[PDB]
């Protein structure tokens, strides 16, 4: 998978 | 089939562990009552049975870490070791506190029921204490925030645990554990402790002429200062009340002494002495050591105030030219230490054949 | 396969290094000794082997980082080096101390495996010490705070790496890779650490007439005092008694004289001399050096107190001025360097083929 399984992220 | 009893445990730990009488009972008559919780899992009596944590304040080199790493080699419910150093509080890089159930899921293969009825140990405790010096303009997350977020954890609460214990996102979905009945056991080597009791329990300084003077040789030692502790005393360190409010169980260490730590180099399990015989048997040499050669290890490890740590650095610092030069020669069969050896006027003799 | 002796091994290390016998023999010992633990599970008895975490002193340019360098060359496990300086406390912009587990992963082509025996050496540990932090106004992430995540580090412990940056958020599955059986290496130069134990040593109960002892004391050299060096001293320097326990054996270095920078400049295979002639002799030139001269390159790098390192700025400019129209002319076959050019009032002497 070339994209991340998440899109979405949280610092 | 049947609980085993408080001595059961005991008499297995003491083949590891030298010492620290306190430390084992109370240990073992947690495990007994924890086991007894468990047993009476439908709990036909009315009332609810509150579980009662247990902490450890002893030296370092006493045999804090190693109780517990024995203590997983007799249990038979899942058992984890965790450092509350690399703890954080929620919201920030660091592993947050749930991450600690992650690792306990782990060893009872993603069981809920098991992992609610696991025990859990913690070190490096003392660390996260804070500092009263510094001011609370600043925020603490390393110290001050593993004690806030571990007090619903401790008394009981719902942790949404993650699957892996990677990342914790709010989108993703969490497991939901219980810990209303899981056991926490803190440790760590307070340092300063005995410094703020003696304040407090002797309080005999002045110079005026009413005002007592006392010798520095009264001073009491520090694992009698130790003895006479009050969750006051571990406040002044930097523990907030709620979380000493959760530890209702003190448990305290004594120092080793030079008696004790003779039977250190030959009674455990995997004492020193052993592995070096071992490291040398399987070369095809022999190895034996004289009482007062130990005697001398012994004394020579108090001066360095390093726990039973101390001993592996005498050791090696004899056998240093011994193993520089061992598989070298030939015609070998048997090494003997003398107490000269020990005291660097003599070297060991070498036994051919 | 047979385990390499210590003396082999002393042998290609001191090709690389010079005057370093106490430091050499710690080194080869420990690494033979971890390659036993290797061949063998626990032993044959049954009973595992605590490791022994080595701890180098030495002033700068003594050899401390070419000997974890060196020793790589020799070594059949993976290993990887450290910065202390970027380590911080857990839950801060500065690198985590994990990382460097990260680091041996690579070596072994993320093999948990593997890196469960490896090696790890860490530089400049002197500059996580504390600097009069014993009060604890506040936290110190770069200093004692690394001391403290370390502490569990050393012993051995599960680490949570992940094994490609947590390529997805499901199923990630941390790297689990226990340090129990992983070697650990610190070295570092220590400053004023001298003073320290010439106070120790340094006798006189009282002054006056009252005084017993009259407290004579002789002037020692560097190497001299690090030798006597004892944990307590350590623990005055801002070290946390818990840590120097982890590092049972201790190793010191000494300073350099002329006879060993003499001997540095032409023994080594990878000398400075030696690199220059292999530049020199890639041009079609041959280079020849003296006695003479090695012996004012020994004296003006001991002048300058900039250690070995000090040798490459003196030979660049010294031939300077020849390696600057060098390629422009042609027909010379050889060079010859005298004392007196390094002086200054001289020039290096051509030879026409
Ligand atoms: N009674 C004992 N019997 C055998 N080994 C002991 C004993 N006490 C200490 N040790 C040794 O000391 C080490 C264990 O140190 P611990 O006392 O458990 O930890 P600590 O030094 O008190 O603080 P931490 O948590 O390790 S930073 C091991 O190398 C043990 O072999
Ligand atoms: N005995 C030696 N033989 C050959 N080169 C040496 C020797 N001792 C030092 N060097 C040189 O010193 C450099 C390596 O630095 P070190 O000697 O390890 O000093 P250091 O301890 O690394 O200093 P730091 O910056 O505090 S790590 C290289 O340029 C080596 O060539």
């Amino acid at each position: 998978a070339a994209n991340d399984e998440n899109y979405a992220l949280a610092a | 089939s049947a609980l085993p009893t408080p001595h059961e445990i005991r008499n297995h730990l003491d083949d590891y562990v030298i010492g620290q009488e306190q430390a084992k009972k109370v240990l073992a008559v947690a495990v007994y009552n924890h086991y007894k919780r468990l047993r009476n899992g439908d709990t036909s009596n009315g009332v609810e049975l509150g579980k009662s944590n247990i902490l450890l304040i002893g030296p370092t080199g006493s045999g804090k870490t190693l109780l517990a790493e024995t203590l997983a080699r007799l249990l038979d419910v899942p058992f984890t070791m965790a450092d509350a150093t690399t703890l954080t509080e929620a919201g920030y890089v660091g592993e947050d506190v749930e991450n600690i159930i992650q690792k306990l899921l782990q060893k009872c293969d993603y069981d809920v029921q098991k992992a609610q009825r696991g025990i859990v140990y913690i070190d490096e405790i003392d660390k996260i204490s804070r500092k009263s010096d510094n001011p609370s303009i600043t925020r603490d997350v390393s110290g001050e925030g593993v004690q806030q977020a571990l007090l619903k954890l401790i008394e009981g609460t719902v942790a949404a645990v993650p699957p892996q214990g990677g990342r914790k996102h709010p989108q993703q979905e969490f497991l939901q554990v219980d810990t209303s009945k899981i056991l926490f056991i803190c440790g760590g080597a307070f340092a300063g402790l005995d410094k703020v009791i003696s304040h407090r329990v002797e309080t005999g300084s002045g110079i005026g002429f009413g005002a007592t003077v006392k010798a520095k040789s009264d001073k009491a030692s520090e694992g009698e200062l130790l003895a006479q502790v009050e969750p006051e005393d571990l406040i002044k360190f930097g523990l907030i009340p709620e979380f000493i409010g959760r530890l209702p169980v003190v448990a305290t260490l004594n120092e080793l002494s030079e008696e004790a730590l003779i039977q250190i180099l030959k009674e455990p399990k995997n004492a020193l002495t052993k592995q070096y015989q071992a490291l040398f048997n399987l070369e095809g040499v022999d190895l034996e050591f004289r009482d007062e050669a130990l005697d001398a290890i012994a004394k020579k490890a108090m001066a360095r105030k390093t726990g039973a740590r101390g001993l592996r650095s005498i050791v090696e610092a004899a056998l240093l030219d011994t193993m520089y030069d061992l598989p070298s020669m030939e015609d070998v069969e048997k090494v003997v230490i003398d107490e000269s050896v020990i005291d660097g006027q003599s070297e060991p003799l070498l036994i051919y054949g």
